[PDB]
């Protein structure tokens, strides 16, 4: 009953800026490979769609987990913007912008 | 019944694993069995369980077998040429790269879409029959193919499409394409030089199919 949550917090302090911006380039990246995706099925759909039926449902399932993840890492981006005000604050929304 | 099953059985050992298309060993030795039949029902479906499992298009001595078996009479011989017309939409369907069996609904109208794409000469006749079999109307058609020239500014191709066509179904593809002239000229206009060449192309090839089917509809008093 003494001060214990304060070293759980270092085995999640350990997401540093530099982790923040591969997520948010990983999360870009996802975003174009679904965007280039639905360019190729629209052609699908309109020309030739034989083998895409079940990625349609694939499609609405990794979309719906996508935005789930930029909903939580937008919530995490805002937990710590709050915290550090004046240190971290450039760099946070250099990336919440992306 | 268990020549037939052995038949089977042989088409089924070969032809579900077949990457290459040279294991002829099960057509002489199903031949044999087909000689071997005494009851002349069990000799046409047998055939035609040979047709359901052989790739299209099949070879030189099934096409014998065919050929054979086209000649001769029975009831079951209308179901061989049903199947016979289904080899031939497969073949057409396997040389527009779509090898899927009994597609089931939906998938007509982009397979058209997708043939009148090629701008084969026999493409509209190709996408003709792929309604036909599967019992979907002829207007969709003629509708598509009228449009897909519109597109292109051929209005005179459309023209002489619709002189071809009879009456009945020129009225039914006619009301369509002006009701998608309508609605396509609704949205905002294009101030770009092919947008209103376009438009005007499109009006250009209203007008006289509108005084076409005013021809057609003369004693349609509600319609005219």
């Amino acid at each position: 009953m003494a001060s214990f949550v304060t070293e759980v917090l270092a085995h999640s302090g350990r997401l540093e800026k530099e982790d923040l911006g591969t997520r948010i380039s990983r999360l870009t990246r996802r975003v174009e490979e679904i965007k280039g995706e639905v360019c190729n099925m629209i052609s699908k759909k309109y020309s030739e769609f034989l083998p895409s039926m079940q990625s349609a449902q694939g499609l609405i399932t990794q979309v719906d987990k996508l935005s789930e993840d930029i909903d939580l890492l937008k919530s995490r981006i805002e937990s710590e913007v709050r915290r550090d005000l004046h240190v971290s604050t450039g760099e946070f929304t250099d990336l919440k912008q992306q | 019944e268990l020549l037939l099953l052995y038949i089977e059985d042989l088409l089924n050992r070969c032809s579900s694993k077949s990457t290459s298309l040279f294991e002829t060993a099960w057509e002489a030795k199903a031949m044999a069995v087909i000689a071997c039949l005494s009851d002349t029902d069990l000799i046409f479906d047998a055939v035609l369980k040979i047709m359901y499992a052989a790739v299209v298009p099949w070879s030189a001595a099934v096409e014998q077998l065919v050929k054979q078996h086209l000649e001769m009479d029975h009831p079951k011989v209308k179901l061989l040429q049903e199947s016979y017309k289904l080899m031939e939409m497969k073949k057409l369907l396997r040389g527009y790269g779509i090898r899927e069996v009994n597609l089931l609904n939906k998938e007509i109208m982009r397979v058209v879409r997708y043939i009148l794409k090629q701008d084969v000469p026999s493409s509209l006749e190709d996408a003709l029959k792929v309604a036909q079999a599967f019992m979907l109307s002829d207007d969709e058609i003629y509708s598509l193919r009228i449009i897909d020239l519109i597109d292109r500014e051929q209005g005179e191709d459309c023209l002489l499409l619709l002189k071809s066509l009879p009456p009945a179904e020129a009225e039914k593809t006619a009301e369509r394409v002006i009701i998608w002239a309508r609605l396509a000229l609704q949205e905002e206009p294009d101030h770009s030089k092919e947008g209103k060449a376009w438009r005007m192309s499109v009006a250009k090839t209203s007008v006289d199919i509108l005084k076409i089917l005013c021809d057609i509809q003369k004693d349609n008093l509600q319609k005219k």
